């Protein structure tokens, strides 16, 4: 039967489910592409007119009040005064070019500094006197007199948008309401200010703070947990979304890039510093060989390459994500016993420290367990062909070992393997070899492997699991 | 007319 190990490995494929007929939470369950659209209901957008499929903003920080600050009724409805004034702090400043940075990374816009003033497509200012919310912006259908405006809430009653800074709600509100300006909505019809929004009326399970920085609702109500931290950049469904209006950004960290430790993104959001940095982001990335280094935690780690999939990373839920249309090759696991499942490409997995699971998928893969007893699991013959076959980098015999358990000749087959020196055609025979080592078996029975493992330290019998 | 925040 079907090992445990192999058990986790599937479980952790089909985490964090979405799309499918059920209900979820009471809501319909959307794939990516249709939170997207939902997101983009308004059909708000900036028009390329210097250049078309690249587009050219400015953004300013006001230093004095506008027209719209004065009399806010003469241009909007159930606003009326907004309270003092003051311009983005210095800190402010600096948070808000990252906030934008992040979306500029991810499709085909170009931020223009116009520094201080009212020069910018985008303008940024505080406000003291709340309209129930801690902050608003204008989506760019709106009059020219509105376009581009976003505004935060600065008073003695609150004060998250005073400090923004990597992992808070302040940054986040700056990266949402940015978001506004763009063209994009919150993923419901929901409003704060107006009546008791839950996220019970959410449109979609999927409008969470885990798939959207434009949602409301938390993490948890679809299963994820960052432990009080909120994403600083453009989530899962987020980017997909802006990328329907501007493109994808194909420009962007083209060479060999790495994420979470030891990261040279120069983003403080994909970047950890210590073993309790608190990691939330989705990996936008055009090219190259890249590398989830979660190296330096200590937590037990689930650890998923396959785009839109989330992972689970240093002791949070669901924080990590790959968005669609990118391709990460390689995974670095922690000291704690971790999970690593890798995609369809060539792989390089490291468990590192703990006992891990390890498992390539389709391609040849490299396959490092690092110390204490590490399994490789195995799902399909095509994952480790006889042509290109997978390599364990170092197999420690009596330790390590060969998962097979999950492969159909296993499970609904019912055969058993006999090892043999040379082929006979006979279905199951395997010739095991050393040296460097290799497991060759033929499935078929014709005579010809059909699957091959190559070992870098010698395996035995023992070391397999059927 | 504009969209606040949480
Ligand atoms: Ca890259
Ligand atoms: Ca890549
Ligand atoms: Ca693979
Ligand atoms: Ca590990
Ligand atoms: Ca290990
Ligand atoms: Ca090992
Ligand atoms: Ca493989
Ligand atoms: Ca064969
Ligand atoms: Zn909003």
């Amino acid at each position: 039967g079907r090992s445990d190990a192999y058990t986790q490995v599937d479980n952790f494929l089909h985490a964090y489910a979405r799309g499918g007929d059920e209900l979820v939470n009471g809501h319909p369950s959307y794939t990516v592409d249709q939170a997207a659209e939902q997101i983009l209901r308004e059909q708000a957008s900036w028009q390329k007119a210097p250049g078309d499929s690249v587009l050219t903003l400015s953004y300013s920080f006001l230093t004095k009040p506008n027209d719209f600050f004065n009399t806010p009724w003469k241009y909007v409805s159930d606003i009326y005064s907004l309270g003092k004034f003051s311009a983005f702090s210095a800190q402010q400043q600096a948070q808000a070019k990252l906030s934008l940075q992040s979306w500029s990374d991810v499709t085909n816009i170009h931020f223009v500094d116009a520094g201080q003033g009212d020069q910018g497509d985008l303008t940024f200012g505080n406000f003291s006197s709340s309209v129930g919310g801690a902050a608003f912006a204008f989506l760019p259908d709106v009059p020219d007199a509105l376009k581009g405006q976003s505004w935060y809430l600065i008073n003695s009653s609150y004060s998250a948008n005073v400090n923004p800074a990597n992992g808070n709600y302040g940054r986040q509100t700056l990266t949402h309401e940015i978001g506004h300006t763009l063209g994009l909505s919150h993923p419901g019809d929901y409003n704060a200010g107006e009546g008791d929004p839950t996220y019970a009326d959410a449109t979609y399970a999927e409008d969470t703070r885990a798939y959207s920085v434009m949602s409301y609702w938390e993490e948890q109500n679809t299963g994820q947990d960052f432990k009080g931290a909120y994403s600083s950049a453009p989530l899962l469904d987020d980017i997909a979304a802006i990328q329907k209006l501007y493109g994808a950004n194909l420009t962007t960290r083209t060479g060999d890039t790495v994420y979470g430790f030891n990261s040279n993104t120069e983003r403080d959001f994909y970047s950890a510093t210590s073993s309790s940095s608190k990691l939330v982001f989705s990996v936008w990335d055009a090219g190259g060989n890249d590398t989830l280094d979660f190296s330096g935690f200590s937590q037990n780690q689930k650890i998923n390459l396959n785009e839109k999939a989330l992972s689970d990373v240093g002791g949070l839920k669901g924080n990590v994500s790959i968005a669609a249309g990118v391709t990460v090759e390689n995974a670095i696991g922690g000291s704690g016993s971790d999970l690593l499942i890798g995609n369809d490409v060539a792989n390089v997995l490291k468990g590192g420290a703990g006992n891990d699971i390890l498992y390539g998928g389709l391609g040849a893969d490299q396959l490092w367990g690092g110390a204490g007893a590490d399994t490789f699991v195995y799902g399909d013959i095509a994952e480790s062909s006889a042509a290109a076959p997978d390599t364990l980098r170092d197999f420690v015999s009596g330790q390590d070992k060969i998962d097979l358990s999950g492969l159909d000749a296993f499970v609904n087959g019912g055969l058993v393997l006999q090892y043999v020196d040379a082929f006979a055609g006979k279905a199951g025979q395997a010739i095991l070899s050393y040296d460097a080592g290799s497991l060759a078996i033929d499935f078929s029975g014709d005579a010809h492997a059909d699957f091959a493992i190559n070992l870098i330290g010698q395996a035995t019998q023992a070391d397999i699991v059927v | 007319r504009p969209k606040p925040q949480q």
